[PDB]
């Protein structure tokens, strides 16, 4: 990588919206990756920092960037409850029925954490109900495991 | 500061199929990868 | 949490149905014991 883009990586995390917006004027790789493969956009959705997640989008920030175990941003925003984030990378047309490694999906992430709102709005932009993880299990067999009978009604 | 760490889920659902114990699963991985101290040998009139 | 004691798997049926331990038994956070209960001037209270 470079000196700039490991900085993002630290400003994105930390969620310095000031450093950030230097770091953009200044040409800061928006495509920088740690040793487990997560960019800025990784970082900024994990922690929920919705400001620097919508900078780095206009900076063409790679929406659908993947780790080394097929991880997306919209896997982390969707699984750790941050609705907001979740709806602008899928805008900027993040891939709703992203599978990881495991065949795990944003939906199947979201549904394990009875993060409802944003169930719906994977739903709402066209998330496979029916889609099976690598134990054929969907986010409908998650609800009635988990025992969420609020988010069962929703899956159908 | 928090550091990116490999977390590992054991499907216990799965484990029940094939018929393998959690206890076989979570000694193989420990013992494996994290190292496991089983007992004492004596060397040269040293216990180690 | 409850929830999560609640949907450990005691063991799957031959049919492939679950059977998890909020099947078998009511899961609550409550005392060690309920043996002591204390009240100040008739109104619930603990202490030291």
């Amino acid at each position: 990588g470079s000196d700039l883009g490991k900085k993002l990586l630290e400003a994105a995390r930390a969620g310095r919206d000031d450093e950030v917006r230097i770091l953009m004027a200044n040409g800061a790789d928006v495509n920088a990756a740690d040793v487990v493969g997560w960019t800025p956009l990784h970082l900024a959705a994990y922690w929920g920092h919705l400001e620097i997640v919508e900078v780095l989008l206009k900076n063409g920030a790679d929406v659908n960037a993947y780790d080394t175990l097929g991880s997306t941003p919209l896997h982390l925003a969707a699984h750790f409850g941050h609705l907001e984030i979740v709806e602008v990378l899928l805008k900027n047309g993040a891939d709703v029925n992203a599978k990881d490694d495991n065949g795990i999906t944003p939906l199947h992430l979201a549904a394990n954490r009875g993060h409802l709102e944003i169930v719906e709005v994977l739903l709402k932009y066209g998330a496979d109900v029916n889609a099976q993880d690598k134990f054929g299990k969907t986010a409908f067999d998650i609800s009635i495991n988990n025992g969420n009978e609020d988010l069962a009604e929703i899956l159908q | 500061e928090d550091t990116p760490q490999f977390k590992i889920d054991i499907d216990q659902e799965k484990a029940q199929a094939l018929g393998v114990s959690i206890n076989d699963i979570n000694t193989t991985l420990g013992a494996a990868w994290g190292g496991s101290y089983v007992n004492d040998f004596i060397d040269r009139g040293r216990v180690k | 949490s409850t929830e999560e004691f609640g949907k450990i798997l005691l063991k799957v049926n031959q049919d492939g149905s679950r059977v998890l331990l909020r099947d078998v038994a009511k899961i609550e956070l409550g005392g060690e014991n309920y043996d002591i209960i204390a009240e100040f001037n008739g109104q619930p209270a603990s202490g030291l």
